[PDB]
């Protein structure tokens, strides 16, 4: 989950 | 300065050290082809923003920060790109007495004041180099990796506290030649703290779907615990933490 943008 | 970012992430786990308020810039001119955040890369779209706002947020989760001994983290697509705004967000955050986290792919063209500026208001850098083997790189990421090399020896060459991500894709960036070059690559270099490795996953497919884009990554499957393992102890033959 390291980065993401929802 | 106008700040024009895609969105931010109140307080997010898996984005540097403790807990960080997140921010995601818009635009990025790289194309890596596992890309989460596709519609991260225009230039134009998402909300314009002053660091009076973005501290506005930041300051109420303290808490948190402190707490976990995190702060707060720039990213989102490429934040390097709007360096002005950002070096001033984080002296803000400095003066907040907060630690601050750049999350840059460092493909930086012109090396301005403004860079040293930023750095000079940076604790920490999560640098990523995404494969030394140039071949593959420009078709992995769509450009050469000489700049990011650049950006790399750069920091090193001021001694910045530096987390090298290297994201292992199957088939891209798994081989064990691309591990022994960034083992060595980095091996040079003693401020980077550690290497976290990143397994690939398939996520933000539909940012290229809903934009008519077709994801080529799909169909591959996350990398297994037996090739981040091997990956791992390749590199950790250099001596670095390499913490997956
Ligand atoms: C989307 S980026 C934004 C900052 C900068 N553009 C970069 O890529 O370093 C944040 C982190 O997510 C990683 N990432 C992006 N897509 C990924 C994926 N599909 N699987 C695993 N990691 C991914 C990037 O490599 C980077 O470490
Ligand atoms: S550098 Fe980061 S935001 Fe830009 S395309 Fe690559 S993963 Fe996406
Ligand atoms: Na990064």
């Amino acid at each position: 989950v390291s980065g993401y943008a929802v | 300065v106008i700040g024009r970012i895609h969105s931010f992430e109140s307080c997010g786990t898996v984005d540097g050290p403790g807990i960080r308020f997140i921010t995601f810039f818009q635009g990025c001119l790289m194309r890596c082809l596992y890309c989460h955040n596709r519609d991260t890369w225009d230039t134009h779209g998402g909300k314009e923003v002053t660091v009076e706002d973005l501290m506005k947020e930041v300051v109420t989760y303290r808490h948190f920060m402190n707490a976990s001994g995190g702060g707060v983290t720039a990213s989102g697509g490429e934040a390097i790109l709007q360096a002005e705004f950002v070096r001033d967000w984080f002296r803000a955050c400095k003066k907040e007495g907060i630690h601050t986290c750049l999350d840059t792919n460092g493909f930086v063209r012109r090396y301005d004041p403004v860079i040293d500026e930023l750095l000079e208001v940076t604790d920490l850098v999560m640098l990523d180099l995404k494969q030394m083997n140039d071949e593959i790189h420009q078709n992995l990421v769509g450009v050469s990796n000489h700049r990011t090399l650049e950006f790399a020896k750069y920091l090193a060459n001021k001694n910045v506290k530096v987390w090298i991500r290297y994201v292992v894709v199957p088939g891209w960036s798994d081989d064990d030649d691309s591990a022994h070059r960034l083992g060595e690559f980095t091996r040079d270099m003693g401020n980077v703290e550690k290497i976290e490795l990143l397994p690939y996953h398939e996520l933000g497919k539909h940012k290229w779907v809903a934009m008519g884009e077709e994801y080529k990554l799909d169909g591959v499957k996350p990398p297994k615990k037996e090739t981040m393992e091997r990956v791992k102890g390749i590199l950790e033959q250099y001596g670095h933490k390499v913490m997956f």
